[PDB]
DNA sequence: TGGAAGGCGCCCGAACAGGGACTG
DNA sequence: CAGTCCCTGTTCGGGCGCCT
């Protein structure tokens, strides 16, 4: 007989689907000391069991030293328990952020001493748990054991302990209203108003509810002590920060290492404004080799140095007023990247970000300034659960004429023009009427799918005509083509009718980028322009012009 | 202390697994409160991360309501009942209720709490209630009766409600019920006091069967179609022909009389298109005859129970947007525009929103059904701020898509 | 040594999906 | 017509960061 502390949680496998029978690791005896150690320690206690042959199954098994410690960490490689174990909905639905901690007068954090351990199995379920102990020789077979409680490496361990976990300190808040606990893992952060004094009697009283469900609380805790370490943060009475970034020195780097480079710069994005991991980010793509090595271009050596120069001095953020709203601006950092800095009073951020992302082959910086928009709404409705108030670097008559214009359903909520160069403006724009005066280009491009071979060509109500060959093309490039050589051959104010919707449809969205370059070459025209309509006729209709240069580009 | 109906999901098909989305924390108190109070009531209890499924939970406030209302979106798991719903335990529809006069919509969803769901089922009500900032890990719980917005609801709900009726059926012979999910929809001839009147009565009827209703008046009698027209020039461009040929060409997809050659001449050289070209005899009359082919009605469209509907919506600008609700391409069961709806020269993404709602609730009356909608707005913009302006209780299927207006068919 | 998990984020490319035009 | 090809968009899985 055993003994019961806290509501277990029914588990299965996969139905119709059976256990873990693996060999173990060829364990080097250096650990198997560290392990054998606790290993015995462990069934004093009740979270592991001596058990009969009559238990079918096997796993292999390791640990690895607790970071910035001593002792050691024991941990189960499940894997093809794992793949077999019944599916979960994890509860654990994102990090919290420091910058949406209110402001409290005293704050706790303490963690529980071995928590996976503290919480029961299933009954029926624990079986399934057998792996096996190593030996300083290969003579002595070593116990095999059946985990009682929760194993570090399972799949199913931290949806169960953070389940359990909230139904015990369910209670006790309910109790205390007026008491923050951020609840993450094993991790607690208690804040309160009170007293230091009244607030460690609560704290206290706390550890108790937490003991009579068998969770202890070592002074592992921090008390009276900011910073407090937490989440990879230090935690001060009006303040907080990233603990500090180490950034690789390497002379040569691999894959790995501009990996490594950048993620840590994008950790440090929350905080450090302005960093941009663009340049960088190019070098990583179309490789194969992780372990490869690249050379760093004058382009991401001059991105990396800022970037360094931006670490380089310490900066923090605050916490959050729930009187006071919430700001977000955004400033144009140039190739699609964006920075923004959500803060309260001015110049005291909460936190800062980035949007980098290019999303379609052609692009303008409207609507990648409504991508950033969503990006951050998005963000602060999980950190604060609510919108912010906008500060944005485009003028109230372009974002105006865009959303009007653009046949899509388009919105920013509340916000207003922030006059920080550089602006974001629309770079050209189509006539919404045929322009009087005007020389009108009726423009083709045809292409054979056998050879790749093609023409772009056109003609004109003043009797201007062209006709280009063209080598290794597609349907859809000719009729941008026709249109490219539309524009360059025409005045600061033309007509064009074309045929394609696929050309007239990119064009129409006014894009200010692209991946394409002769839709950049077409774009750049564009802006030189003072004047351009774009109109559509449908193909082999005898249409004007649009039947005679058909003609002229398929022969 | 009823008999739980069982239940079952299509053959050969699994539970909803579907992510929750981050909430306001407005609404996220709302339901915080909703769930307790529902709680204690024993209508749902929560559960642990041992149940594999998941539907999404938010909040809302019905038009001009004030009082927020627990919405979960079922899509998922109605498209995993769809046998029950469909094929077995489903309900018949009224073809007169689009012709009344008057239409009053009540939320009976409440009723639904009373009975009890098969215990076999539950598991699949899985919902989970977030934390601003993740503070605390999900709350989960699960249904322990009849879900408000479930397909299977207000089937299984179906004798209880029909006993209900059944008085108010006899007593006022001539007044059309319907039933779709959470909602009542009651339709008559008579002037509107006497309406309103008789629905204060049904509500009393539905009182002493224990149960509330938190009215939506529609009139499905003043409800119009839009249809293509051509314009009226007294001088044409070359510019103003050749938009008018696209458009006529266009539109012969869907009436096939429709001629362009007598058009088409009038453009034969290659002119500037600002210059005026007169009609000729025989285009004057292709043109008219085209007006008055687009008079018609579509030759043999009719609507198929098998099929599905789909909408389309197009932004038209200053206000106006037009959709068409369709089954196969080009044969149109409706057409139609809104214009000045809330957000009008404000806020597109409200407007689509007001549209999206409006449309299902035609098809509803007149079909009984939701159509698929083909939404013109990308992805990230809609489902970061839908919710915002959603005040109906259920949630039609949507799709997104990208189709620039190289002709104006629907809207001059 | 070399090795586990769950959660969130980025950036990439490789896979699948689906519209439009041209061709057998 | 169905059957390709072009093109452009989404989704997914894999690497890094960070927490426990
Ligand atoms: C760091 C780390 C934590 N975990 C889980 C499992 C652990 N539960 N247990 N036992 C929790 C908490 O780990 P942790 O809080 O870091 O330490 P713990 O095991 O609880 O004992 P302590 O040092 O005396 O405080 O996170 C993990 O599975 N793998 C990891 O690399
Ligand atoms: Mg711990």
């Amino acid at each position: 007989v055993p003994i019961s502390p806290i509501e277990t949680v029914p588990v299965k496998l996969k139905p119709g689907m059976d256990g873990p029978k693996v060999k173990q690791w060829p364990l080097t005896e250096e650990k198997i000391k560290a392990l054998v150690e606790i290993c015995t320690e462990m069934e004093k206690e009740g979270k592991i069991s001596k058990i009969g042959p009559e238990n079918p199954y096997n796993t292999p098994v390791f640990a690895i030293k607790k970071k910035d410690s001593t002792k050691w960490r024991k941990l189960v490689d499940f894997r093809e328990l794992n793949k077999r174990t019944q599916d979960f909905w994890e509860v654990q639905l994102g990090i919290p952020h420091p910058a949406g901690l209110k402001k409290k007068k005293s704050v706790t954090v303490l963690d529980v001493g071995d928590a996976y351990f503290s919480v029961p199995l299933d009954e029926d379920f624990r079986k399934y748990t057998a792996f096996t102990i190593p030996s300083i020789n290969n003579e002595t077979p070593g116990i095999r054991y059946q985990y009682n409680v929760l194993p570090q490496g399972w799949k199913g361990s931290p949806a169960i302990f953070q389940s359990s976990m909230t139904k015990i300190l369910e209670p006790f808040k309910k109790q205390n209203p007026d008491i923050v606990i951020y609840q993450y893992m094993d991790d607690l952060y208690v804040g309160s108003d009170l007293e230091i004094g009244q607030h460690r009697t609560k704290i206290e009283e706390l550890r108790q509810h937490l003991l009579r469900w068998g969770l202890t609380t070592p002074d592992k805790k921090h008390q009276k002590e900011p910073p407090f370490l937490w989440m990879g943060y230090e935690l001060h009475p009006d303040k907080w920060t990233v603990q500090p970034i180490v950034l690789p020195e390497k002379d040569s780097w691999t894959v790995n290492d501009i990996c490594k480079l950048v993620g840590k710069l994008n950790w440090a994005s929350q905080i450090y404004p302005g960093i941009k991991v663009r340049q960088l980010s190019k070098l990583l793509r179309g490789t194969k080799a992780l372990t490869e090595v690249i050379p760093l271009t004058e382009e991401a050596e001059l991105e990396l140095a800022e970037n360094r120069e931006i670490l380089k001095e310490p900066v923090h953020g605050v916490y959050y007023d729930p009187s006071k709203d919430l700001i977000a601006e955004i400033q144009k950092q140039g190739q699609g990247q964006w920075t923004y800095q959500i803060y309260q009073e001015p110049f005291k951020n909460l936190k800062t970000g980035k949007y980098a992302r290019m999303r379609g082959a052609h692009t303008n910086d409207v609507k990648q300034l409504t991508e950033a928009v969503q990006k951050i709404t998005t963000e602060s409705i999980v950190i604060w659960g609510k919108t912010p108030k906008f500060k944005l670097p485009i003028q109230k008559e372009t974002w105006e004429t865009w959303w009007t214009e653009y046949w899509q359903a388009t919105w920013i909520p509340e916000w207003e023009f922030v006059n920080t160069p550089p602006l974001v403006k629309l770079w050209y724009q189509l006539e919404k009427e045929p322009i009087v005066g005007a020389e009108t280009f009726y423009v083709d491009g045809a292409a054979n799918r056998e050879t790749k071979l093609g023409k772009a060509g056109y003609v004109t109500n003043k009797g201007r005509q062209k006709v280009v060959p063209l080598t290794n093309t597609t349907n859809q490039k000719t009729e941008l083509q026709a249109i490219y050589l539309a524009l360059q051959d025409s005045g600061l104010e033309v007509n064009i009718v074309t045929n394609s919707q696929y050309a007239l449809g990119i064009i129409q969205a006014q894009p200010d980028k692209s991946e394409s370059e002769l839709v950049n070459q077409i774009i750049e025209q564009l802006i030189k322009k003072e004047k351009v309509y774009l109109a559509w006729v449908p193909a082999h209709k005898g249409i004007g012009g649009n039947e005679q240069v058909d003609k002229l580009v398929s022969a | 202390p009823i008999e739980t109906v069982p239940v079952k999901l299509k053959p050969g098909m699994d539970g909803p697994k579907v992510k929750q989305w981050p909430l306001t924390e407005e609404k996220i108190k709302a339901l915080v409160e909703i769930c307790t109070e529902m709680e204690k009531e024993g209508k749902i209890s929560k559960i642990g991360p041992e149940n594999p499924y998941n539907t999404p939970v938010f909040a809302i406030k019905k038009k001009d309501s004030t009082k927020w209302r627990k919405l979960v979106d079922f899509r998922e798991l109605n498209k995993r009942t769809q046998d029950f719903w469909e094929v077995q335990l489903g309900i018949p529809h009224p073809a007169g209720l689009k012709k009344k006069k008057s239409v009053t919509v009540l939320d009976v969803g409440d009723a639904y709490f009373s009975v009890p769901l098969d215990e076999d089922f539950r598991k699949y009500t899985a919902f989970t209630i977030p934390s601003i900032n993740n503070e605390t890990p999900g709350i989960r719980y699960q249904y322990n009766v009849l879900p408000q917005g479930w397909k299977g609801s207000p089937a299984i709900f179906q004798s209880s409600m029909t006993k209900i009726l059944e008085p108010f059926k006899k007593q006022n012979p001539d007044i059309v019920i319907y039933q779709y999910m959470d909602d009542l929809y009651v339709g008559s001839d008579l002037e509107i006091g006497q309406h309103r009147t008789k629905i204060e009565e049904l509500r009393q009827h539905l009182l002493r069967w224990g149960l509330t209703t938190p009215g939506y008046e529609l009139h499905p009698d003043k409800w119009t179609v839009q249809p293509i027209v051509l314009p009226e020039k007294d001088s044409w461009t070359v510019n103003d022909i050749q938009k008018l040929v696209g458009k006529l060409n266009w539109a012969s997809q869907i009436y096939p009389g429709i001629k362009v050659r007598q058009l088409s001449k009038l453009l034969r050289g290659t002119k500037a298109l600002t210059e005026v070209i007169p009609l000729t005899e025989e285009a004057e009359l292709e043109l008219a005859e085209n007006r008055e082919i687009l008079k018609e009605p579509v030759h043999g469209v009719y609507y198929d129970p098998s099929k599905d509907l789909i909408a389309e919506i197009q932004k038209q600008g200053q206000g106006q947007w037009t959709y068409q609700i369709y089954q196969e391409p080009f044969k149109n069961l409706k057409t139609g525009k809104y214009a000045r709806m809330r957000g009008a020269h404000t806020n597109d993404v409200k407007q689509l929103t007001e549209a999206v709602q409006k449309i299902t609730t035609e098809s509803i009356v007149i079909w009984g059904k939701t159509p698929k909608f083909k939404l013109p707005i990308q992805k990230e913009t809609w489902e970061t701020w839908w919710t915002e302006y959603w005040q109906a209780t259920w949630i039609p299927e949507w799709e997104f898509v990208n189709t620039p207006p190289l002709v104006k068919l629907w809207y001059q």
